[PDB]
RNA sequence: GAGCCAGCGAGUAUAAGCCUUGGCCGAGAGGUCUGGGAAAUCUUGUGAAACUCCGUCGUGCUGGGGAUAGAGCAUUGUAAUUGUUGCUCUUCAACGAGGAAUUCCUAGUAAGCGCAAGUCAUCAGCUUGCGUUGAUUACGUCCCUGCCCUUUGUACACACCG
RNA sequence: GCGAUAACGAACGAGACCUUAACCUACUAAAUAGUGCUGCUAGCAUUUGCUGGUAUAGUCACUUCUUAGAGGGACUAUCGA
């Protein structure tokens, strides 16, 4: 399956805390977005932080969500 | 340069690129009618592009390709995807878009194969076997 | 990762050594500077005092 | 309706009434139920196509898209003129220019960077050239809560999402992720003003407002008897008034 | 009806395609029906194709063999004895051969016959382990009917004179009318007459 | 005879190497007559299954 | 004007196209014409050789690489130009050389 | 409209043009037709062995036709087929090389086939008509 | 007989010689005279083989199968006898689908089919890769062989081969 | 991994990573790749056409095909449960 591991979790997580308002969501927005702010050293990692923060922003509409 | 497009075609090595250029209605394999290749049975697919939409959007289009590799199944299959690509980009950047949207919904209706060529590539030889996946005889004693 | 392995030749027989050394990517030049998983977001320049109509000129 | 994916751009001319440029994100900005008509698909964009609006002169058009060019097509023909490159940065807006780059550059008839003006901070966003006989001066807008013109109209509650123009090149309306519409002397994205009437009508995600699927461009008409803007679920949905 | 002549000419027959997609432009797969009711969701002959060769990707997903021509799914049964495997051409000129000759014995379409001996062809009772019999599945009864009409064929044709698609027709026939004198028709006799015992 | 009954839930994979299947079939005549039996093969749910009899009730076999 | 060509050849990608782009700078502070540069397909010398140092346990091999690449660029200049033009561009790694 | 030797499925062209060649009878058929065989991977004369050699010139007259510049060994290893060498596994041997060379240069003196630049023959100006106007006879029926 | 469709690679010069094209001889093996290539340049489109067509055979150990054996022609090598290998004629053996057992495999996969590279003066029924044709059947289970985690018992710890 | 928690914070392994296969008519260049045009030609037909051949000078154009560097592209995207 694919399921997602620590390391994009706890990107996703650093990056809704610390830019909430600059995020969307939009995967490709989202993208362009931690292109410029993180420093992921590849594409793929970038693109899983990237969407699984889309689908995090995509849940926390619908209220709050406890961790973040 | 009067009217021409350019496309291509590919199966598991063989690679077709066509050049359809305006014309008579001539449409030929390397210099050969469709009537005949190599082949007498799998002439279909290389018909299909013509008999799923009539022969009257060649009326004044003359297509030549120059397929080269794989093998004669592939070379079938890559030519007659690459006259349906060929077609299409000629009602494209030419004729109609509205033409082009109709050929390919008959195509796709009957084979997704005419405008998405197949990705499949033979999986490499893995050593401790003749095969990718099989293996050498295990001999227990 | 760099290694050096040699023969150590003593009297009952041969020791073997090895070295392994992880130097930091910081100062790795010709190359990468981090690991695949090191990600850096940085902080924050959000911040700033506003008003809701202004235009200096 | 034929688009693949997001309309995300609208533009009228007053040369050719009927035609309609509807743009997408499916690399293809086409020419155009039983009502809307397409007329030709170009073919050349590499990812999302952000906006595309017809030239002044009523034939050809000037496309944007996330690939970092400007592509400059040819209506009639279905053949592109020239392909503007040098931002490093998605494009979403002589000529002025607007990419993540943070950074305008001029560009000129056959094309070659000629001018670099500079000075923003965050993703400078869509930009218009005022349709003002008065000055040149242009309205540019970007992320960094800026709408500085070439006059800043900065002191923003985040970042704007676009800008537009009045028929005279008076009155432009900021309007985007700043929920108030501001305008100088929810999420909006598609707001644009009008050459014949008083209206305000805008795309935002909650709704259509005057005074689910999204319409990124809900561009007027050159008649003024429609408003119809193409949502994501691929169609324009035409709205006679 | 419609005169399209181009710079290369394009047969009368070829020219009778247009129309109607046909298996060697010689079969209408518009008129054959199924039987039963339950061998018909799993088989799909409202869709024809001038050839049995597509080399469709009927093994990715999971019910992506249901939506394969019932053609293609006989004339691949063919391709086995271990010698024949990837010899498609062979069995396409193979089965085209049995179209004809069918249709030289039969006077129903032999499409036709041939879709009534493989839904005659599956047998309904078959058992698992004593072997506890249990009722068999669709796509279960139809593959085992094309197996065993390629098998019967196969072994007919061993140290034969009459030749494969010859052997193909005569076991065709005899499983098209129900009659115990096809190979398949025997074993669909065995498998419930074991199978009943073991209830 | 040979009746029709028309699978409209699917059960676990019974038996002993797990190829039965157990199965819900009802009918298109006695369309209360619900009765639980197993497959051999692949099963879906609309699934006719043509049996042979339908006095019988199948749960678990080893 | 003369048909020099230079022709350069490496193991690695990156040195390589530095140094290329090192000729073109250098033929730009003039205007030498740049015909290439021209990318041959990629050597791939491979080697598999077993693993074990004798003949005992699994089968496994090794499948060793090396890549080669080259790039042909012809210029049409003066022989007095391309002379410093090449012999000014020894970055390592770059085997470099001259014919007309 | 004409037609030429691309026009034609190529078992009845060659065909007819080796029977054409045969009823001329000016063909320097080889005086050991009859003793030798076709390959060394071959086993058995040919069975229609009083006319093979004007169906084996006829097809090397089609292939120098469709190409430019061929030589022995490239028809050598055209020809050539698949030795059964017993026990072991099959492979690929060349042609008789004496047979395909008399065969070339019979073609020559007949005037059919040139020595062409720099290695090979091509087909002669006069072999190019020969060819096409055989091949429009067939097409006519 | 006719159609003649891939892909991965390799190659030398005062050699003791590399890939070898063309021309010419011999049935073939092979010989010789030139030419190209230190190679996306020539060998090479490696026109590979399975495969397609049209003919002979016609149910049989028969034109299936090609052991064993004699004669002859060459090639490599200082040396082929214990046949190195290649080619020609002749000899025409087992074997009619394989017992109890047992191996491998889920899609461009198995199986078929060749091809190249290593070993290499000569010799590939071998490996390492490559492509050509291209399937039936699952897409589940713990019955067998095993593996992982928890609970539990143990007089085991050389650890149940205790 | 979500979580549960006498733990809390960590580390290796796994995953990331690297090589390769698949997509790009969207950049950059091919006289060791190709397609055209234009010369000089040949067989058929004579409608300017159909098949080809040759010209690393024609001091031709270009990059679909092929090559290789710079990138882009999937993140399970949208939707229904």
């Amino acid at each position: 399956g694919r399921v997602r591991t620590k390391t994009v979790k706890r990107a996703s997580k650093v990056l809704i805390e610390r830019f909430y308002p600059k995020l969307t969501l939009d995967f490709e927005t989202n993208k362009r977005l931690t292109s410029e702010i993180a420093v992921i050293q590849s594409k793929r990692l970038r693109n899983k932080i990237a969407g699984y923060t889309t689908h995090l922003m995509k849940r926390i509409q619908k209220g709050p969500v406890r961790g973040i | 340069s009067t009217q021409s497009v350019q496309t291509f075609g590919k199966k598991k090595t063989a690679t077709a690129v066509a050049h359809v250029k305006a014309g008579k209605g001539l449409i030929k394999i390397n210099g050969s009618p469709i009537t005949l290749v190599q082949p007498e049975i799998l002439r279909f697919k290389v018909y299909e592009p013509l008999t799923l939409v009539g022969l009257d959007k060649f009326q004044g289009i003359d297509i030549r390709v120059k397929v080269t590799g794989g093998g004669h199944v592939s070379q079938v299959y890559a030519i007659r995807q690459a006259i349906a690509k060929g077609l299409v980009a000629y009602h494209q950047k030419y004729v109609d878009e509205a033409s082009k949207n109709e050929l390919k919904k008959i195509f796709a209706s009957y084979d997704k194969t005419l405008l998405v060529a197949d990705s499949r590539r033979m999986e490499p030889k893995k050593f401790g076997g003749r095969g990718a996946r099989a293996r050498f005889q295990k001999s227990y004693r | 990762i760099d290694i050096a392995i040699r023969h150590v030749l003593m009297r009952q027989g041969v020791l073997g050594i090895k070295v392994k050394i992880m130097k930091d990517p910081a100062a790795n030049r010709f190359g990468p500077r981090a690991l695949p998983d090191a990600v850096k977001i940085a902080e924050a320049k959000d911040e700033d005092e506003v008003i809701p109509a202004p235009t200096v000129k | 309706e034929g688009h693949n994916g997001w309309v995300t751009s609208l533009a009228t001319t007053p040369a050719h009434p009927d035609l309609l440029l509807s743009g997408s994100r499916d690399k293809t900005l086409i020419k155009w139920n039983q009502y809307g008509i397409p007329k030709k698909s170009f073919k050349g964009h590499s990812h999302i196509v952000q906006d595309v609006t017809i030239s002044a002169d009523g034939a050809y058009a000037l496309s944007a898209s996330w690939d970092r060019t400007l592509r400059l097509w040819d209506l009639e023909t279905g053949e592109t003129t020239q392909r503007f490159v040098g931002h490093k940065g998605d494009v979403l807006s002589q000529i002025v220019s607007a990419s993540r780059d943070k950074t305008v550059k001029v560009w000129n008839t056959i094309g070659e960077c000629m001018a670099t003006l500079t000075g923003h901070n965050d993703w400078v966003s869509a930009v218009r050239i005022s349709p003002s006989d008065q000055s040149s001066t242009v309205i540019s807008a970007s992320w960094d809560k800026t709408v500085k013109s070439w006059a800043d109209f900065i002191g923003h509650t985040g970042y704007i999402s676009c800008i537009t123009l009045s028929p005279d090149g008076s009155l432009c309306a900021s309007a985007g992720k700043d929920g108030v519409i501001i305008l100088w002397d929810a999420e909006v994205h598609a707001l644009a003003f009008s050459p014949n009437r008083y209206w305000l009508a805008a795309a935002t995600t909650s709704g259509i407002k005057i005074f689910d699927p999204e319409a990124i461009s809900l561009a007027w008409s050159a008649d003024g008897q429609n408003l119809f803007a193409g949502y994501t679920d691929n169609v324009i949905r035409v709205w006679q008034v | 009806l419609q005169v399209v002549e181009l710079a290369t000419t394009i047969p009368l027959d070829v020219q009778e395609a247009q129309r109607e997609v046909k298996l060697f432009n010689k079969w209408s797969f518009e008129d054959v029906e199924v039987k039963d009711v339950s061998l018909v969701d799993y088989i799909q002959i409202r869709n024809p194709v001038f050839v049995s060769h597509t080399a469709g990707k009927y093994a990715s997903k999971r019910f992506r063999k249901a939506q394969c021509p019932i053609v293609e799914r006989l004339t691949n049964s063919l391709m086995m004895n271990g010698r024949n495997n990837g010899k498609k051409l062979k069995a396409v000129r193979i089965v085209k051969h049995a179209l004809e000759i069918i249709h030289v014995l039969t006077e129903q379409n032999p499409i036709q016959v041939v879709v009534d001996a493989i839904v005659n062809s599956g047998a309904r009772e078959d058992s698992t382990r004593r072997r506890q019999a249990v009722d068999v599945s669709p796509l279960r009864r139809v593959n085992q009917a094309i197996a065993l009409l390629t098998i019967g064929a196969r072994e007919a044709s061993f140290r034969n004179i009459k030749t494969i698609a010859e052997c193909l027709a005569e076991e065709l026939i005899n499983a098209a009318k129900g009659s115990s004198t096809s190979y398949a028709i025997k074993k669909k006799d065995e498998l419930e007459r074991v199978a009943k015992s073991n209830r | 005879p040979v009746t029709l009954a028309k699978v409209i839930k699917v059960l676990g994979r019974t038996g002993s190497r797990g190829g039965v299947t157990q199965v819900r079939v009802e009918f298109l005549e006695d369309a209360s007559r619900t009765i639980v039996r197993n497959v051999k093969g692949p099963v879906r749910e609309n699934d006719i299954l043509c049996l042979m009899e339908s006095e019988r009730e199948a749960r678990r076999l080893r | 004007i003369h048909k020099i060509r230079i022709t350069l050849t490496s193991t690695k990608v990156k040195q390589l196209e530095n140094v290329s782009a090192n000729i073109i700078r250098n033929a730009a502070q003039y205007n030498i014409v740049k015909k290439g540069p021209v990318r041959m397909p990629t050597k791939v010398l491979k080697i598999t050789t077993r693993k074990t140092p004798n003949g005992e346990g699994s089968k496994t091999w090794d499948a060793y690489e090396m890549r080669i690449h080259k790039r042909v660029i012809d210029l049409q200049a003066p022989a007095s130009t391309v002379k410093r033009i090449t012999q000014i561009t020894i970055e390592p790694g770059v085997d470099v050389e001259v014919t007309i | 409209p004409g037609v030429s030797v691309r026009d034609v499925p190529a078992q009845d062209f060659i065909n007819a043009y080796a029977q054409f060649l045969q009823r001329q009878g000016k063909l320097e058929v080889p005086g050991y037709v009859d003793i030798v065989k076709t390959s060394a991977g071959n086993d058995l004369p040919p069975q229609e062995a009083e006319t093979w050699f004007y169906k084996r010139a006829a097809s090397i007259a089609r292939h120098i036709y469709l190409r430019k510049q061929v030589g022995v060994g490239a028809l050598n290893k055209l020809y050539g087929g698949a030795k059964n060498r017993g026990f072991r596994p099959h492979k690929h041997v060349d042609a008789s090389g004496s047979i395909n060379r008399k065969c070339v240069q019979a073609l020559q003196k007949i005037g059919v086939l040139e020595i062409s630049p720099k290695g090979g023959r091509r087909i002669s100006e006069n072999g190019q008509r020969d060819l096409d106007r055989i091949a429009a006879q067939t097409l006519e029926e």
